[PDB]
């Protein structure tokens, strides 16, 4: 029952299988793969059927949220209130490691329209919103091709795959930012605004874009769900282990020999990911000095950290960090880590929106002093100062970017702390 | 037909015009439920 | 009635539902300290020096937007609320100029008063300072906005009491700069308000610019005669003469805001 | 933003004439009781000391604030203008 | 370039004639028609972009421009120009280019990529060439970080990126040839570089795992 050999996914496991483009991409293809079938008689079925389905599902937050969906999905399923409800797909991939929703919006967007139409059914939506990231130009013509078959059809739009729904699509390509990333800032984008994060409550599920209710999912959440109700949840539950139900598309990067974005199967050593399908990584197990585990956010960890761990949300938690993404990183000796989160950091300060104080001086704080440490112009005692302020901004902040801020700089804190000290004692020797 | 393992069938995205996305969403148009109404046009007026 | 039931650091307060944990606060005597909330100014919450932690919580709230429901005991006090505290109000001391003996927001300012009780007694930064480029909107209000925070306070002002879109904050990051980006002038017959509204010396009246001293002033109550409204405002008079006039509070007749001209 | 000045009572005067003095400008005043305010809890404790020194009189009701009903979701509405502008 | 303050200069000014072509109208009133009426400041981000495929940039005439025909103040306009980051408020050289350099990029060395550029083109970051062709502006992950170091030409992106494979990709672009946008090695879109380890057997047929009516 309980398959703890836990690995090696399989093409009908993999949920979209042509996230590589290397079959028929467009819609001609997209029914060939199981899509676009059987959605009229589950959107007949009712919202409680998908919501049914995939409590049985286990699908968490993907997009670095991992809160289980179906309570999510289900948490706003009211009576109409008047209000239109809609739907928006959190297209914006601006984490540094974040590949694989570029991947399915590019391939396999049939997959993610019919997943907000069989999604739009469980929230009663009237029209999705889904947000496109500017910088994928054309991925976003890629789901315009794929939105342009499914409307006419009959499968998207009045009568949402023949089933008496009303519920729509529309694309909003961005213009440049991570803050989009988050819902909460998302949706003013959104929302004819710059980009902020709004405080909650009001939540986006009772009160989303222009003072209607809007469901927020991840772009393989929402992607995800016709597979998960058309073959069985319980079946994708079988992948991953408890609360971490599933399958993830893991993103392979850093100096690794084949980087990659496999959907591969979940809550696996990192071990097995980065031999078995990136092909190893360069220099070998010995030459990686640590490993950003699944996300820029996400705390690197080290091989003595990394030994054993499998990349699931349980273990990575206990593990202080997260598996958010699956933006895996793997880092080697000759690198310097402090260089490596330097960039990091720096990108996180060309990225807060500012509407915070935490987040628009600390963030900042941060990077004059963190440079400094590159070179190692500091005293023993600024290492627990940075430890300090980073506590400061961990969840003051409005949004999670700050203490997405604080999480990094925490764990390389944590865990390298002589390689600072000796680095900045190597400062003081050399600058006499 | 035959399942294959290296051949890419995405040349559409190399193959896009500058307004191709706008050259899309024009006739989108045609495609539209009645837009809700906020009972206005602007929260100004 | 309907009013909820609600601790506050122990003793408990019945309240209207809906209420945020400040307007709770109050009702008992707390006033939590704020940056970017006005009790007639919308509700911004970006400041987070209103943060107090809760009862039982995990994560320090934002008062300014929070609803309170049933039982949340209010830690005002609580170590963690004043760790918070400590934390925002040196963040937003950051960037700050030393302005302060230059500054005519010495004397009457927030973040300077503030810092005095909740705040630390000394820096750790080592570091260089953000410095903002001046901007010019109007010979009746001067703009140091380096000295800004950027609360927002201003920017909503000027979106429904003055109800003229002029004012934002252009930027990303530490850049931001809030003002009118292009050059415009700010000539509304509320514009002199935004003197008040500001908790630094980001915005002064010009009129009033290096003459006098909080402290010096002396202050009397008196009515506004360049309008048929008949606004109270207090007075300003030193060394025998008149210097700034201050709009009262009275929300039957001016609320807080007071016309340019009687300004 | 701090009100904790609104609290307490006072004692104050009328203003008297405050002439310049002839030589370096000062604000040479011969009003004794003009630098007084004292400070009183209530109002009846306040216009008890008035009886006992028998002052003329005149007083002012608080001011007390009419509880303005806050909100952040309206600043997002759909019918409602109470939707900002900026944020 | 780093100012957040619009100096008045006589080729950007407020009397710089800008307007929209016959297909421009047919697409802001596509962009107006996907939002419900009531709230159509939505609108305000994609005609900025119109202004950016059109214009190549965005003078402050095309945001004052944009201001009434989106019927909304136009400091919203500046607003949500000013945050974006190729929201470019000052005129650009037509191939432009956003050098990928956050942290997964250069631990597999995009400063290599980067000094190639530095040094064959001529300029420093963020600079133009002295007749229009170029601007380099070191820029953060875009999506795709999965691939090698990356450039964003335009609206073209690049990955699978060498310093050598930017050096021909650059030397055809100087000419005006454009290269084929995606990755340059043998990887097509995410697969291994040693050879593809997914997606070997067909994919399952139309409709699995049926749950009685579902
Ligand atoms: C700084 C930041 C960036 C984020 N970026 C993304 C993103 O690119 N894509 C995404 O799906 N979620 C992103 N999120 C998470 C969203 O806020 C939100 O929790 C998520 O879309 C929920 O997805 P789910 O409903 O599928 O769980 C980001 C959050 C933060 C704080
Ligand atoms: S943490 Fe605060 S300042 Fe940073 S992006 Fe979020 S809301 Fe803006
Ligand atoms: S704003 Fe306040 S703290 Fe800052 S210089 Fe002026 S008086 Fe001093
Ligand atoms: S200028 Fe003054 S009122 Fe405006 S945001 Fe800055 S501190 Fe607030
Ligand atoms: S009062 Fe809550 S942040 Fe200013
Ligand atoms: S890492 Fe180069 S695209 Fe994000
Ligand atoms: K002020």
């Amino acid at each position: 029952p309980k398959k703890t050999s836990f690995g090696s996914l399989k093409d009908e496991d993999r949920i979209f299988t042509n996230l590589y483009g290397r079959h028929d991409w467009r819609l001609k293809g997209a029914q060939s793969r199981g899509d676009w079938y059987k959605t009229k008689e589950i959107l007949l079925k009712g919202p409680d059927w998908i919501l049914g389905e995939v409590k049985t599902s286990g699908l968490r937050g993907r997009g670095g949220a991992g809160f289980p969906t179906g309570l999510k999905w289900s948490f706003m399923n009211k009576p109409s209130d008047g209000r239109p409800k809609y739907l928006v797909v959190n297209a914006d991939e601006g984490e540094p490691g974040t590949c694989k929703d570029r991947e399915i919006i590019r391939h396999d967007p049939h997959k993610l329209v019919e997943g907000c139409l069989v999604g739009g059914r469980a929230m009663g939506a009237r029209a999705a919103y889904i947000y496109i990231r500017g910088e994928f130009y054309n991925e976003a013509s890629n789901l315009q091709v794929a939105i342009r078959e499914a409307y006419e059809a009959g499968l998207i739009g009045k009568n949402a795959c023949g089933s008496g729904y009303d519920f729509d699509v529309f694309v909003v390509r961005g213009a440049g930012a991570y803050i989009c990333g988050e819902e909460t800032a998302l949706i003013e984008s959104i929302e004819g605004k710059q980009g902020k994060p709004r405080l909650k409550p009001p939540f986006p599920a009772d009160v989303g874009v222009f003072g209607c209710p809007t469901t927020v999912a991840n772009v393989e959440t929402v992607a995800v769900s016709p597979t998960i109700c058309r073959r069985g949840g319980a079946w994708f539950a079988s992948f991953g282990r408890e609360r971490n139900s599933g399958t993830k598309l893991f993103n392979i990067s850093g100096h690794v020999n084949h980087p990659c974005t496999v959907e591969e199967e979940m809550s696996v050593p990192l071990k097995e990911l980065i031999e078995k399908h990136a092909g190893g990584v360069i220099g070998g197990w010995d030459n990686l000095l640590a490993v950003i585990p699944g996300g820029s956010s996400t705390p690197l960890i080290p091989k003595s950290v990394c030994e054993t761990v499998l990349m699931d949300f349980d273990a990575l938690v206990q593990a202080q960090t997260g598996l958010g993404t699956a933006a895996v990183i793997v880092m080697d000796r000759s690198t310097d880590i402090v260089k490596a989160i330097a960039r990091l950091i720096e990108f996180y300060k060309h990225e807060s929106c500012g509407q915070c104080t935490p987040c628009r001086e600390g963030v900042d704080w941060m990077n004059k002093v963190m440079a400094r440490f590159v070179k190692g112009d500091a005293r023993p005692a600024e290492i627990d100062s940075l430890w300090e302020i980073s506590k400061q901004i961990e969840g003051h902040t409005i949004c999670a970017l700050g203490d997405g801020a604080a999480w990094p700089v925490q764990g390389l804190i944590r865990h390298f702390r002589p390689e600072l000290e000796e680095r900045m004692q190597q400062f003081a020797l050399q600058h006499q | 037909e035959p399942f294959d393992n290296s051949t890419y069938r995405n040349l559409q995205h190399h193959e896009y015009s500058t307004y191709t996305f706008l050259d899309l969403n024009v006739e989108l148009s045609k495609f539209r439920m009645p837009q809700p109404s906020s009972g206005r046009q602007s929260p100004r007026h | 009635s309907n009013l909820i039931e609600v601790f506050v650091d122990g003793q408990s307060v019945m309240v209207e539902p809906g209420t945020t944990v400040l307007q709770a606060c109050e009702k008992v005597g707390m006033q939590i300290p704020r940056f970017c909330y006005h009790e007639r100014l919308s509700v911004a919450g970006n400041c987070r020096m209103c943060l107090v932690e809760i009862e039982k919580a995990p994560k320090v709230v934002a008062a300014c937007a929070m609803p309170v429901m049933k039982g949340w005991n209010i830690l005002t006090n609580s170590e963690k609320s004043k760790k918070a505290r400590e934390g925002v109000m040196e963040f937003l001391l950051a960037n700050h100029p030393l302005d302060c003996p230059i500054c005519d927001q010495g004397g009457e300012c927030d973040l300077q008063d503030q810092s005095m009780m909740f705040g630390s007694d000394r820096s750790r930064f080592l570091e260089g300072k953000r410095a903002v480029e001046d901007k010019n909107i109007g010979p009746l209000v001067k703009t140091i906005m380096t000295r800004c925070i950027q609360c927002t306070r201003c920017i909503r002002f000027a979106s429904e009491i003055a109800g003229v879109d002029d004012l934002g904050t252009t930027g990303r990051g530490n850049d931001m700069q809030v003002g009118t980006y292009i050059e415009k002038m700010f000539m509304s017959e509320l514009s002199g308000n935004i003197i008040d509204i500001c908790p630094v010396g980001a915005l002064t009246s010009k009129p009033y610019a290096f003459t006098a001293r909080p402290w010096e002033t002396r202050k009397t109550e008196s009515i506004d005669v360049m309008d048929a409204v008949g606004s109270n405002i207090v007075v300003s008079t030193r060394t025998g003469e008149v210097m700034r006039i201050l709009p009262r509070m009275h929300e039957d007749i001016n609320e807080e805001w007071i016309s340019d001209k009687t300004r | 933003s701090g009100v904790n000045n609104t609290k307490k009572w006072k004692m104050e005067f009328d203003t008297r004439e405050r002439w310049e003095n002839p030589l370096m400008g000062w604000s040479s005043t011969a009003d004794p009781l003009s630098n007084l305010v004292l400070t009183f809890s209530t109002k009846e404790d306040a216009v008890a000391f008035a009886e006992k020194n028998g002052w003329s009189f005149d007083v002012e009701e608080r001011k007390v604030p009419k509880p303005k009903s806050k909100s952040y979701g309206a600043n997002f509405s759909w019918n409602k203008r109470t939707r900002v502008s900026t944020k | 370039g780093a100012l957040f303050v619009h100096r008045d200069t006589p080729e950007n000014n407020p009397d710089t004639p800008f307007d929209f072509t016959p297909e421009n109208y047919k697409r802001i009133e596509a962009i107006v028609k996907n939002y419900p009426e009531g709230h159509k400041a939505a609108a305000v981000l994609p005609v900025l972009d119109l202004a950016q495929r059109q214009n190549g940039w965005l003078p402050i005439s095309a945001m004052n421009k944009v201001a009434e025909i989106l019927q909304v103040p136009p400091m919203r306009v500046y607003e949500v120009a000013t945050f974006y980051t190729m929201y470019n408020r000052k005129p650009v050289g037509k191939y432009h280019i956003q050098v990928c350099t956050t942290t997964p990029c250069m631990l597999r060395n995009s400063d290599s990529i980067l000094e190639a550029i530095q040094k064959k083109l001529g300029i420093k970051v963020g600079e133009t060439t002295p007749d229009k062709l170029f601007t380099l502006i070191e820029v953060e992950c875009l999506g795709a970080c999965v691939n090698a170091p990356m450039v964003q030409i335009n609206d073209n992106y690049y990955e699978d990126l060498t310093p050598k494979d930017i050096e021909e990709i650059i030397d055809e672009l100087k000419a005006g040839k454009i290269p084929k946008p995606g990755p340059r090695s043998g990887r097509f879109s995410c697969e291994p570089a040693g050879g593809l380890t997914s997606l070997t057997e067909p994919p399952k047929g139309p409709g699995f795992g049926v749950q009685a009516g579902l």
